[PDB]
């Protein structure tokens, strides 16, 4: 199942303040109008989902019915739980069960090598990135077919710690893989991000990005080289055959 | 490359690939390359957007069409032997001509730009000799050239003429263009539009003020205007001599071959045309905001270049970091002597590029400003007969108006209209002499024969005073007969 | 983050995670005091041609 | 060539010939007048 | 001081040339601007690096000089075309364009040589010692309106004369310095006289 | 001082008054134009490398 994104999956990229300005960024983002899959928040049969290049996640529900996550390879494994007023973020779920039903527990656990804890009609959204030995948990939420309203995610967490993930399931949740699209971000006078341009969404988006402006006046503009990539790497060498005579000159009976 | 009607008209867009056939990736093929996303359409129009090789693209019933441009309405003017067309009426017209006069007087503290007050970096840069002094000299040169331009254009008038109070200019209504004692500044009503319809924090770089402040350029232009309004050309040649404005206009009509009675017999009508033209010149400027683009472009273009001069300051040039403090803190000084050298040469080269660009633009604006000076010298202080210099018409007069970095001349051109078709003859034969028209041209409708002035149908009986005798009625290629009268 | 300037208290509304801040010229333009988390807004000391 | 290229002129030689034909037909038929008006 | 506009180009060019000389001492971060010295101090594998540094700097300076001389030559050519136009139009002619061949109404011009320039003696007629006269655009007589053929009408307080435009010289109003049209109605400010008839 | 643009004066305009010059002063104005630089040449190799 599918639905398209709109202008969502955008976040403060660099922990550096800017305002009343435009800036060009090359980090991972959710491409505008990428399809996000929709999955059964109820156990009607929830499928368990692949993780690639970082996940945009969103859930639509009152009462926080989506309440946890697990991640890993062949899921040492990241685990997140929000129940009982605590965000528990241990990496301890080394024997996560084959059916991680929320409540009595998702896993068998041991060797909790990192165990950070912090204070944890409505739309909640997240981006999970892994990079450079960090796991970045951007998140934001707003009261309520995702909104066409733009929303810039602030970094809820950025942890100094994957190939697949699963979620601790009336609600629904949406998933979409990021990609390394160049973005131009516009920062308001208050330093919130107010709008963005995907520099690859269409040739007008590319032009907007290349002028560094949202309004493009009527006219004609350069944008790029168009250089065709080579289809193959042919190699031809002079049909030469024997090893060279070096076994003489490094071993002569007298230099 | 992309073509678009621009975001504020529509989100739609089409793309041009400048030298590759469409086989190599709706579609069209042109001498300018492959075009995708525009529908090729079979009639022709003026160019909204140029593509190349006579293909132009535009937004029309909606989609982006591309078309062969049409140069204009092909018409056979009905030339003939024996036939002439004479205008029976006229339409005075006012047109803006807009010229940039100066750019902003940028000045760069070169050592502060390159070295950021590092006592290290400037100790390196000192070993480049004259460069960082020479660039400052060059920018000072163009900066002084900007005041030279603005004085050389506006300061033609030897004195600040003040306009009389009652403004009884024969029914012409200059209150739209003179200063207003409502006094937001010295500015005139049209000037107050121009100062709004175009519009425009640093290290090293600074903007020096112009020598003539805007209220003072407006004061000069109010003086020039009160001159032309009250004294014609005479205030260019000597002291301003008052003359009634209707008589000045009569002289100016007599300057374009229209006999001056053609003014006095029409003055109420003439002034009503002029006032309405001024109203249009206001209303057009109050809405077609792009019309001042000739000025906005230079302001944008300079601001673009200077902005990149700042942006280049952030670039590594291969140095280990783009900030002399952040390298000098971490590197050992013997290696910093290499890294800072990389930064210095990169920044210096970029500054050298900016300064050369500003020299080239300053040379161009100096050419434009001299054209503006000659425009003011001939079209305002005078009545240049130069067949298209002071706008697309016969020139009557022009009025200057100050604009934020330029002049916006209101050229007022007499354009004739409402032609009639007449038969004509080069000469009229009587008593075997040939009579030629002393200043008019002969015309007939066939029933009779008349002389008229050349640019307005006012017929006179042919009367041996308006015509002079010559020849012997046999050498003329196409003479005709009439009973030339004799008072 | 070495430099020079006058440091001023400012209304510059850093979000809680932002730990240094840059201007449209890409120079560092505002920062947070690492001893006290106060927002300090930089501007270079007065200078010009004489 | 590599990198370097020549863009075509906007007004091809046919249209420049067309304009100069128009300027001839103008001057021949009508002298100065077609500069100032019809 | 009058020849300043001409002296400046000699000074600027000399200044640019003079700094082109001074940049030979620049050193550019080589160990000495006198190249024969570094050529004696260092062995070729090093000296080639130092000379590469000097060559780069000297090129940069020379490229600057030649570029500025191109810009300056483009300026002086634009001035030369202006001078050639004034030589054509003001000397070989009497160009009536109001403020080109000097201030005033232009009569004639004489060229003069100057060491890299031209001085024009523009000779111009400037009017002076004006007086105030009442006027009318036209003279009414028999209900016809007589307009002035080439002058204007003026009143000597209480008698009406034609005078040429730019020098007071009265003539009695006649059929021959006037021409007739209209009906003494459409023209405003018309005034009455006995226009004479020879 | 604040610059003066020149001695402000009213043209004695009125709807029926003309001023006509009764006399003249023919006068001579110098105008000065540069028409060449010096013809500099640089032996590029002898400059850079001597
Ligand atoms: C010359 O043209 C003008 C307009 O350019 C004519 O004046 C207009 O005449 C119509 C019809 O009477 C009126 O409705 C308009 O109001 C007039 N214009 C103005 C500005 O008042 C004029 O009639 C023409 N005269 C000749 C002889 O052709
Ligand atoms: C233009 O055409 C009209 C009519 O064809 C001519 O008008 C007549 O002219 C004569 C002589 O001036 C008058 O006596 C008549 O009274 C006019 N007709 C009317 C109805 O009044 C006019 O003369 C022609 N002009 C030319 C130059 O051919
Ligand atoms: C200027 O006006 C004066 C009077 O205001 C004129 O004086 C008389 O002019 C009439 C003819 O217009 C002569 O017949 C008288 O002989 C004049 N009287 C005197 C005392 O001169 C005077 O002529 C006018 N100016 C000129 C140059 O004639
Ligand atoms: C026109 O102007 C000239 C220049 O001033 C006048 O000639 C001068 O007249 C005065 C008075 O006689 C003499 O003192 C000067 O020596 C004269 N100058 C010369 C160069 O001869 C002339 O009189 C004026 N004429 C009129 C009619 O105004
Ligand atoms: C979204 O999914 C549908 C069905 O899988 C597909 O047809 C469509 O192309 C996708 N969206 C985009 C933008 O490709
Ligand atoms: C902790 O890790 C070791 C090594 O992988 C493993 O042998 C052990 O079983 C783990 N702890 C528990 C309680 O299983
Ligand atoms: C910007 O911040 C101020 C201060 O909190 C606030 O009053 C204003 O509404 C904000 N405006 C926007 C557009 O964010
Ligand atoms: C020359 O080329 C062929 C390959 O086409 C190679 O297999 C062969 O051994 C070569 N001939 C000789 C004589 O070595
Ligand atoms: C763009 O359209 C808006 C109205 O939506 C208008 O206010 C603005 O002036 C327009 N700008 C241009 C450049 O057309
Ligand atoms: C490529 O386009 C040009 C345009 O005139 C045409 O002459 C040529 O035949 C085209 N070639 C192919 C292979 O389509
Ligand atoms: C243009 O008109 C011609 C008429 O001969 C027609 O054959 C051609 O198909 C038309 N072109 C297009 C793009 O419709
Ligand atoms: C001139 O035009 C304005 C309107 O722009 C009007 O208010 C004013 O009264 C007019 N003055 C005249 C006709 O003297
Ligand atoms: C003059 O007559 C010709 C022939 O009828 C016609 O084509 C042309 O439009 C006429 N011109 C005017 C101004 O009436
Ligand atoms: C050309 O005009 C002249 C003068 O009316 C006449 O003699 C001659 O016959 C005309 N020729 C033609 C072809 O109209
Ligand atoms: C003019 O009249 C004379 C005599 O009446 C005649 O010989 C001559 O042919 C006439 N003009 C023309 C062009 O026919
Ligand atoms: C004309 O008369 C006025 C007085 O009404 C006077 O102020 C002015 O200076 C006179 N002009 C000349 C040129 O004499
Ligand atoms: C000049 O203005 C006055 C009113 O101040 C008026 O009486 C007179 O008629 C006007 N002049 C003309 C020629 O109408
Ligand atoms: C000229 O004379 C006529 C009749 O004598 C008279 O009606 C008219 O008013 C006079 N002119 C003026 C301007 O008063």
């Amino acid at each position: 199942a599918y639905t398209n994104s709109f202008t969502r999956g955008v976040y403060y990229p660099d922990k550096v303040f800017r305002s009343s300005v435009l800036h060009s960024t090359q980090d991972l983002f959710l491409p505008f109008f990428s399809n996000v899959t929709w999955f059964h928040a109820i156990h009607v049969s929830n499928p368990v989902l692949p993780f690639n290049d970082g996940v945009y996640f969103a859930s639509t529900e009152k009462s926080n019915i989506i309440r946890g996550w697990i991640f890993g390879t062949t899921l040492q494994s990241l685990l997140i739980v929000n129940n009982a007023t605590n965000v528990v973020i241990k990496v301890c779920e080394f024997q996560f069960c084959n059916d991680p039903f929320l409540g009595r527990v998702y896993s068998s656990a041991n060797n909790c090598t990192f165990e950070y804890v912090s204070q944890p009609k409505n739309l909640r959204e997240f981006v999970f990135k892994n990079i450079d030995g960090y796991f970045k948990i951007y998140s934001k939420h707003t009261p309520i077919d995702l909104p066409q309203g733009f929303s810039a995610l602030e970094p809820l967490v950025d942890l100094p710690i994957i190939t697949r993930f699963q979620t601790l399931l009336a609600a629904a949740y949406y998933v979409g893989y990021l990609q390394p699209r160049t973005f131009l971000l516009k920062y308001n006078e208050n330093g919130t991000i107010t709008d963005a341009v995907d520099c690859a969404l269409d040739p007008l988006s590319e032009t907007k990005c290349t002028l560094k402006s949202f309004t493009v006046e009527k006219g004609i503009y350069q944008t790029s080289n168009f250089r065709v990539q080579p289809t193959e790497s042919i190699v031809r060498f002079p049909n030469i055959t024997n090893l060279c005579p070096f076994g003489e000159v490094f071993n002569a009976t007298r230099f | 490359s992309v073509i678009t009607p621009g975001t504020n008209t529509s989100n739609q867009v089409a793309v041009l690939y400048q030298d590759v056939n469409c086989t190599e990736v709706n579609v069209f093929q042109t001498r300018a390359g492959c075009l995708i996303g525009a529908e090729h359409v079979n009639n022709s129009y003026e160019c909204d957007i140029p593509i190349g090789a006579g293909i132009c693209a535009s937004y029309q019933t909606q989609s982006i069409i591309a078309y062969t441009m049409s140069l204009g309405a092909e018409n056979s003017v009905a030339y003939s032997n024996n036939s002439i067309a004479i205008p029976t009426n006229f339409t005075i017209s006012v047109t803006t001509e807009i010229l940039p006069v100066s750019m902003t007087k940028t000045s760069v503290d070169c050592t502060m730009y390159i070295c950021g007050d590092s006592t290290e970096c400037s100790n390196l840069l000192l070993q480049y000799g004259s460069f960082c002094t020479q660039l400052n000299r060059a920018l000072t040169g163009i900066a002084v050239e900007q005041d030279k331009n603005t004085q050389e254009v506006f300061a033609q008038v030897k004195q600040i003429y003040k306009t009389p109070p009652i403004k009884d200019f024969g029914g012409f209504n200059f209150s739209q263009i003179l200063p207003d004692p409502s006094k937001p500044s010295k500015r005139s009503f049209i000037e107050d539009l121009l100062f709004n319809k175009v519009t425009l924090k640093f290290n090293g770089l600074t903007v020096l003020p112009p020598l003539l402040t805007d209220e003072m350029i407006a004061q000069y232009t109010s003086a020039l205007l009160a001159g032309t309004i009250t004294s014609g050309w005479t205030f260019g040649a000597g002291a301003a001599l008052q003359i009634p404005f209707a008589m000045q206009m009569a002289y100016r009509f007599n300057g374009i071959g229209v006999t001056q009675n053609v003014l006095y017999e029409n003055q109420k009508l003439i002034a009503n045309q002029f006032n309405s033209a001024i109203g249009k010149i206001q209303d057009s400027l109050s809405s077609t905001a792009s019309a001042l683009g000739k000025l906005q472009d230079v302001v944008n273009q300079n601001a673009q270049a200077l902005n990149t001069l700042v942006k280049q300051l952030s670039s590594n040039f291969g140095a280990i970091s783009s900030v002399l403090n952040d390298i000098l803190s971490r590197l050992d000084p013997p290696e910093a002597e290499v890294q800072i050298d990389r930064l210095i040469t990169g920044r210096l080269q970029s500054l050298q590029t900016y300064v050369t660009q500003q020299l080239i633009r300053a040379a161009e604006i100096r050419a434009s400003a001299n054209l503006a000076a000659t425009k003011m010298s001939e079209c305002v202080l005078g009545q240049s007969k130069r067949v298209d210099f002071c706008g697309k018409g016969y020139h009557l007069m022009s009025f200057p108006q100050s604009a934020p970095h330029g002049v916006v001349f209101l050229h007022v051109t007499y354009v004739p209209a409402q032609e009639k078709n007449f038969t004509t003859a080069p000469a009229i034969c009587h008593d075997g002499k040939a009579h030629f028209p002393r200043e008019g041209v002969f015309v007939s409708n066939g029933t009779h024969w008349f002389v008229t002035q050349r640019n307005f149908y006012e017929p006179q009986i042919i009367t041996t005073d308006n015509t002079f005798v010559s020849g012997n009625c046999d050498v003329v290629i196409g003479i005709v007969n009439n009973t030339v009268y004799d008072p | 983050l070495t430099g020079t300037g006058v440091l001023t208290e400012s209304n510059k509304k850093f979000l809680p995670f932002q730990q240094f801040g840059r201007d449209i010229a890409d120079t560092t333009d505002a920062v947070r005091d690492p001893q006290t988390l106060e927002i300090l807004d930089i501007t270079p000391c007065s200078f010009g041609g004489v």
